[PDB]
C-alpha cells in the first residue's frame, strides 16, 4: 500500500464521490433524505435535522461527513477485498 | 461562531448553552447537557464541574509526562529519576523505582491523602458554604468557598492573579484543560502504540514526520514489549 | 475583474484586438472549455499512459483502433475483447460524430432543443439543465464565470503550449515538464533553441 | 364495493413475460463459479437433458439436478412474486 496505490485511489475515488453526492443532494443526508418522502425518485429535506450545525453553505453537517466516509470505507472494503479472497 | 464549533451545536444544543459558561462554544452535539430530564451524573452543573476538575488534572497530569523526561534528556534531574510517565512505578512490571517507601506503601499514602482532599471538594461541590464552618484544624477560614464549586477563591487564590480579566482567564483554563485532556489521551494512546515516552514520540516525528507517524507505526506497534 | 492583465467582455475592450463581433464572447468561452478538456486530457492520458497527446491521434485508425483496449490507468477491464478488432475506428468514429453533433446541433439550434425548458439558445452557461449540482445558484455564479473565463484563456494558453512544445520538442508536455522541473536552468525552450528544436 | 373482485389475480400477460425471461437471462448469463463458467440455467438445462435420456427413470437422490432446481425455481418465483407486487403496486398508489 501506498499514495497513488490502486487500493487508496479506490478508497479515495469512494469517499470523494459519496460525499459529493450526498452534498449535493444525490444520496439521502443528515438534512435530505426518504424520511417522510413521497415515491423513490424525490427525497425530502428533514426539518428535525434541519439547521442541527454547519457552516458549509449547503448544510452539509459533521454527521453527513462520518456517514459518508463509513459508507465509502463499507464500499472501498467490500471492492477491494474483492480478489483477495482464496478460492 | 468558528470552524469546528459549529459541529455540535444545533436546536437542543443552542437552546441551553447561552454562552455565560466558561468557555461555552455550543459544542454538545449529544443531548448530555439539557436541563429538562436532567439527573444523576448528567446534570449539566456537574458536566461542568467534571469537565473542570478533568483538566486541571490532565494539565497536571501532561505537564508531569513532559517535565521529568525533558529534564533528564537535557540533564536537569537525574536520569534515574528522570523515568518516562509509564516506566517511573506506575506499572511496575512496565517500570519502578525504588523510592523512599514501597510503591504500594505510597499509593496508600496518596490514597487518603486524595481522599481527605476530595472528599472535601466534593462536600463543598454539595454544600458551598459548608467547609468553612467546622474546625478543621483551624484551616477552614482558607477553605471556606466562593459559592461556586468550579472557582473556590479563597487559599487556591493566594497569589489573587487574574483578577483584572477573570473572565477570559476563565475561558483560558477551560481551553487548556481541553488541549491537556486531548494531550493526555494522546501521550497514552501513543505510548499503548509506540511503546516509548511522549517527549521520543515527538521528536521522532519533528525529525522524520513521513516515518514515524501513527500509519508507520501500525507495522511497529509494540516497539519493544517489555511483558 | 482582471487585475492581471486584459479584461472580461461584460466590461472594458483589449487594445490589442478591438472587440469586433460580439459572438467572439460566445465564441471564446466555449472554445476556452474545449481546451480546458483538451489539455486536461493531455495532461491525463501522458500522465497515465505515458504517450503524447499528439501522437495520440493515432490510438485508433481502420486498421488499427482495438489497440485502445484497456489503455486507460487501472481500468477495471479492457475497452472491447482484446484481439478482436471488433473496436473498430469506423464504429468509434461513427458513434462519437453522432454524438457530438446531436451535441452540438442541439447546442446551436441546428436541428432542436430535447429540453422544453428554457434554455436559450446561444448562451455560454444556461444553467436549467446544465447544472445539475446547484453551485451557480449556491453563490458565487458570477464571481465563478470571472473564474471560468480565467480558467478558459489560461487552458488556451496552455493547448496553444502543448502544440508548440510538440512543433519543437517532439517529446510530449508532461516529459518536458519533468525535464523542466529536474534542471530548470537546461531544460528551457532556449537551450532547445540551441539545439535547434531539432530542425536545426 | 364490497363484493369480491373476480379479476383479483390481474393477470398480466407483460408481467408474466417480465418476470420468466428477466429470471431466465440472469440465471443464463456466466456465473464464475460453475465449471466453465457456465449459467445455472446452463447446467440445470445439461441435467434435464441427461436426465430426459432415460425417461421413466428418476434422477438420482444423489444426481445435482435438485439442487439446481431449486436454486433456479426459488430465483424464478421470486421474480414472478416480486414483479406482480411491484407492477400492480405501481399501477395503484402505494409508490407513486
Ligand atoms: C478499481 C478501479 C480503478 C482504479 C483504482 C483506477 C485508478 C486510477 N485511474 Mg482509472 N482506475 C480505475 C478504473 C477506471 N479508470 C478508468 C479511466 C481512467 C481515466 C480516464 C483516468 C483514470 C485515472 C486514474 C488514476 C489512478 C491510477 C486518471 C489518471 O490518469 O490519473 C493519473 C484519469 O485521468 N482512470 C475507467 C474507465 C475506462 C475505469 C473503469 O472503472
Ligand atoms: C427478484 C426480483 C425482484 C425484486 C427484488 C424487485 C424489486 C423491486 N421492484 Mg420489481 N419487478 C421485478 C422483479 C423484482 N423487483 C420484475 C420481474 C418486474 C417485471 C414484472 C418488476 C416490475 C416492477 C415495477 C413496475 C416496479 C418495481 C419496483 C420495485 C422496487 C420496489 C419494491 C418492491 O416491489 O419489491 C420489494 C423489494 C425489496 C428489495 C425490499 C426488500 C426485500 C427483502 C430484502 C427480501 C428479498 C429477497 C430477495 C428478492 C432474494 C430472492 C431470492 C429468494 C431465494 C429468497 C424494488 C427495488 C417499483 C419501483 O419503485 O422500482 C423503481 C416499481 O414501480 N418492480
Ligand atoms: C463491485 C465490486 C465487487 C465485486 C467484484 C465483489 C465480489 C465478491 N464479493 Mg464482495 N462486496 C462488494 C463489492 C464487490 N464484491 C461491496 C460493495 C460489498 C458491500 C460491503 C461487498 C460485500 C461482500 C460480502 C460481505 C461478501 C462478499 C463476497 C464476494 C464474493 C461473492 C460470493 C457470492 O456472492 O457467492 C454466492 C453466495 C450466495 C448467493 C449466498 C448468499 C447468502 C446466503 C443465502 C445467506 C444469507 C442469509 C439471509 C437469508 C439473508 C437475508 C436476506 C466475490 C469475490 C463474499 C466473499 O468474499 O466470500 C468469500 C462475502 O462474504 N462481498
Ligand atoms: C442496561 C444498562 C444500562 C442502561 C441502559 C443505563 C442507562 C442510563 N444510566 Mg445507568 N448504570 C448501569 C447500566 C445502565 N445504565 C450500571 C451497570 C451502572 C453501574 C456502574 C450504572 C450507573 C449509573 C449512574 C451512576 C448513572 C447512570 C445514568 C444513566 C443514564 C445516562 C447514560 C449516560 O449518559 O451514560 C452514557 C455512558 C457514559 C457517559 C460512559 C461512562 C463510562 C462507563 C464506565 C463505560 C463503561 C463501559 C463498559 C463496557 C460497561 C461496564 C459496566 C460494568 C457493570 C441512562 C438512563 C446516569 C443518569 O441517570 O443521569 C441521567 C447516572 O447518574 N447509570
Ligand atoms: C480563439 C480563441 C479566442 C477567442 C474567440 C477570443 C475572443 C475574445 N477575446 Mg480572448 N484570449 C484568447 C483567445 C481568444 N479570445 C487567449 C488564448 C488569450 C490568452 C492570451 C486571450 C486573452 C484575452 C484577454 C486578456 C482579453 C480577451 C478579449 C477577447 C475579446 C476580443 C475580441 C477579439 O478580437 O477576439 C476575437 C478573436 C481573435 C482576434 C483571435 C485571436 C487571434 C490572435 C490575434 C492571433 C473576444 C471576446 C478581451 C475582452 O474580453 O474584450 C473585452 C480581453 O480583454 N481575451
Ligand atoms: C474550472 C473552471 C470552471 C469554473 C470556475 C466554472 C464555473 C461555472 N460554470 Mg463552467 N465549465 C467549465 C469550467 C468551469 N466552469 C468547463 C471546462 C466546462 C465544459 C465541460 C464548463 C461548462 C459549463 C456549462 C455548460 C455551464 C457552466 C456553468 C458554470 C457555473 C456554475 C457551475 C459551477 O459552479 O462551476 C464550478 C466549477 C468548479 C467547482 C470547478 C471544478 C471542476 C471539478 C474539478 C470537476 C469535477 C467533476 C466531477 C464530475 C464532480 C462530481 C461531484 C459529485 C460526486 C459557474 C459560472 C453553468 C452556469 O453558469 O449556469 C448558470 C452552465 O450552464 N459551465
Ligand atoms: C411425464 C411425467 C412422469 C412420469 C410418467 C414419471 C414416471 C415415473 N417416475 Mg418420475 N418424475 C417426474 C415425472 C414423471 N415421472 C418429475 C417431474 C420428477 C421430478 C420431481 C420425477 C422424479 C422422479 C424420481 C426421483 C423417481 C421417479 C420415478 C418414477 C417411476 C416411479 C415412474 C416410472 C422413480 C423411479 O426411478 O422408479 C423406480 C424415482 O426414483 N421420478
Ligand atoms: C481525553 C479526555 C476526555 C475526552 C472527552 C471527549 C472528547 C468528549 C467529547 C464530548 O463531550 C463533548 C466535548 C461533547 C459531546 O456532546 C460529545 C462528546 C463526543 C461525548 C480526558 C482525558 C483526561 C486525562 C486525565 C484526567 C489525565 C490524567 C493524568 C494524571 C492524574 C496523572 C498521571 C500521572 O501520575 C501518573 C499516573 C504516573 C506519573 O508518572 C505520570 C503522571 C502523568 C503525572
Ligand atoms: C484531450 C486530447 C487528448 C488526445 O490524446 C489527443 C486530442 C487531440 C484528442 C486531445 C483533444 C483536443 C481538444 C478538444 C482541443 C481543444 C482545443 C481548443 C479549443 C483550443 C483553443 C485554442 C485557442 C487559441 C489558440 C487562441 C489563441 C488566441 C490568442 C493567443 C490571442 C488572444 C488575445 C485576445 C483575443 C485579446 C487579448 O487582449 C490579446 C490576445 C491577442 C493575446
Ligand atoms: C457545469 C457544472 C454544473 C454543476 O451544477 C456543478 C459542476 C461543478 C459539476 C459544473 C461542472 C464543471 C466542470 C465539468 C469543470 C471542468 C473543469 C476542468 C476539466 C478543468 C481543467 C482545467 C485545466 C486547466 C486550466 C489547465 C491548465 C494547464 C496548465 C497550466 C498547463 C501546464 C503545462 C504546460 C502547457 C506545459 C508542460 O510541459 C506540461 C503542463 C501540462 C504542466
Ligand atoms: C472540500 C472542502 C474541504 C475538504 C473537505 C474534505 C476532503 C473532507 C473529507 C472528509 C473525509 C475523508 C472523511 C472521512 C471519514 C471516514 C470515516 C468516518 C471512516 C469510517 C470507517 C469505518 C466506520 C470502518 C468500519 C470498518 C472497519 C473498522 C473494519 C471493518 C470494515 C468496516 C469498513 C465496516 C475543507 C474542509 C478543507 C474546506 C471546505 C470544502
Amino acid at each position: 500500500w501506498s499514495i497513488g496505490s490502486t487500493e487508496n485511489m479506490i478508497v479515495c475515488f469512494n469517499t470523494t464521490a459519496i460525499l459529493g453526492a450526498m452534498r449535493f443532494g444525490l444520496m439521502p443526508s443528515v438534512k435530505k433524505n426518504f424520511n417522510g418522502a413521497s415515491s423513490h425518485t424525490a427525497m425530502v429535506e428533514q426539518a428535525n435535522a434541519k439547521t442541527i450545525g454547519s457552516r458549509d453553505p449547503s448544510g452539509f453537517t459533521a454527521v453527513d461527513v462520518l456517514a459518508g466516509g463509513s459508507l465509502a470505507t463499507i464500499i472501498s472494503a467490500g471492492e477491494i477485498l474483492a480478489g483477495q479472497v482464496p478460492y | 461562531l468558528a470552524p469546528l464549533y459549529v459541529l455540535g451545536n444545533s436546536e437542543q444544543s443552542l437552546s441551553y448553552l447561552d454562552g455565560s459558561l466558561p468557555g461555552d462554544y455550543g459544542f454538545d452535539p449529544l443531548g448530555l447537557s439539557d436541563p429538562e430530564g436532567a439527573g444523576g451524573f448528567v446534570n449539566p452543573k456537574w458536566l461542568a464541574y467534571s469537565e473542570l476538575i478533568h483538566g486541571r488534572w490532565a494539565m497536571l497530569g501532561v505537564a508531569g509526562m513532559v517535565a521529568p523526561e525533558v529534564l533528564g534528556g537535557m540533564g536537569i534531574i537525574p536520569q534515574e529519576t528522570g523515568l518516562v510517565w509509564f516506566k517511573a512505578g506506575m506499572i511496575p512490571a512496565q517500570g519502578t523505582y525504588d523510592y523512599w517507601a514501597s510503591p504500594f506503601t505510597i499509593f496508600w499514602i496518596n490514597a487518603f491523602l486524595m481522599n481527605i482532599a476530595e472528599l472535601r471538594r466534593a462536600q463543598d461541590y454539595w454544600n458551598p458554604g459548608s467547609m468553612g464552618k467546622q474546625d478543621f484544624a483551624g484551616l477552614e477560614k482558607m477553605l471556606g468557598g466562593s459559592g461556586d464549586p468550579a472557582y473556590p477563591g479563597g487559599f487556591f487564590n493566594f497569589m489573587k492573579q487574574g483578577e483584572k480579566d477573570m473572565a477570559a482567564m476563565k475561558t483560558k483554563e477551560i481551553k487548556n484543560g481541553r488541549l491537556a485532556m486531548m494531550a493526555c489521551f494522546g501521550c497514552g494512546a501513543q505510548a499503548c502504540m509506540t511503546g516509548e515516552g511522549p517527549v521520543k514520540n515527538l521528536v521522532d516525528h519533528v525529525i522524520d514526520p513521513f516515518g514515524h507517524n501513527l500509519l508507520v507505526n501500525f507495522s511497529q506497534i509494540g516497539g519493544v514489549s517489555p511483558f | 475583474i482582471y487585475p492581471e492583465f486584459g479584461t472580461y467582455p461584460g466590461g472594458g475592450e483589449s487594445p490589442i484586438i478591438p472587440f469586433g463581433s460580439e459572438k467572439n464572447a460566445e465564441r471564446e468561452v466555449i472554445h476556452g472549455r474545449w481546451a480546458m478538456l483538451g489539455v486536461t486530457g493531455a495532461w491525463a492520458a501522458e500522465n497515465g499512459t505515458g504517450i503524447p497527446w499528439f501522437t495520440a491521434g493515432t490510438l485508433c485508425t481502420p486498421d488499427d483502433c482495438t489497440a485502445v483496449a484497456d489503455k486507460f490507468p487501472g481500468a477495471v477491464a479492457p475497452l472491447a475483447p482484446e484481439g478482436s478488432g471488433y473496436p473498430s475506428f469506423w464504429n468509434v468514429l461513427i458513434i462519437e460524430i453522432v454524438l457530438v453533433g446531436a451535441a452540438e446541433a442541439y447546442r446551436t439550434g441546428i436541428s432542436d432543443s430535447p429540453f422544453d425548458d428554457g434554455l436559450t439558445v446561444g448562451d455560454v452557461n444556461p444553467g436549467g439543465r446544465f447544472d445539475p449540482l446547484g453551485l451557480a445558484e449556491s453563490g458565487d455564479l458570477e464571481e465563478l464565470k470571472i473564474k471560468e473565463l480565467k480558467h478558459c484563456r489560461l487552458s488556451m494558453f496552455a493547448w496553444l503550449g502543448c502544440i508548440f512544445q510538440a512543433l519543437a520538442t517532439q517529446e510530449g508536455p508532461i516529459a518536458n515538464w519533468q525535464s523542466h522541473v529536474a534542471d530548470p536552468v537546461h531544460s528551457n525552450v532556449l537551450t532547445n533553441a540551441a539545439k535547434g528544436f531539432g530542425f536545426y | 364495493d364490497l363484493k369480491f373482485d373476480d379479476d383479483w389475480k390481474k393477470s398480466n400477460v407483460a408481467v408474466h413475460l417480465a418476470s420468466l425471461f428477466g429470471w431466465v437471462i440472469p440465471s443464463a448469463s456466466p456465473c464464475p463459479a460453475f465449471p466453465d463458467n457456465a449459467s445455472l440455467f446452463k447446467v440445470f438445462s445439461d441435467r434435464i437433458s441427461e436426465n430426459l435420456a432415460h425417461f421413466p427413470t428418476g434422477p438420482s437422490a444423489d444426481d445435482p439436478i435438485w439442487l439446481y432446481m431449486l436454486t433456479w425455481h426459488m430465483g424464478l418465483f421470486a421474480c414472478m412474486m416480486f414483479g406482480q407486487i411491484g407492477v400492480q403496486a405501481r399501477k395503484q398508489g402505494y409508490f407513486g
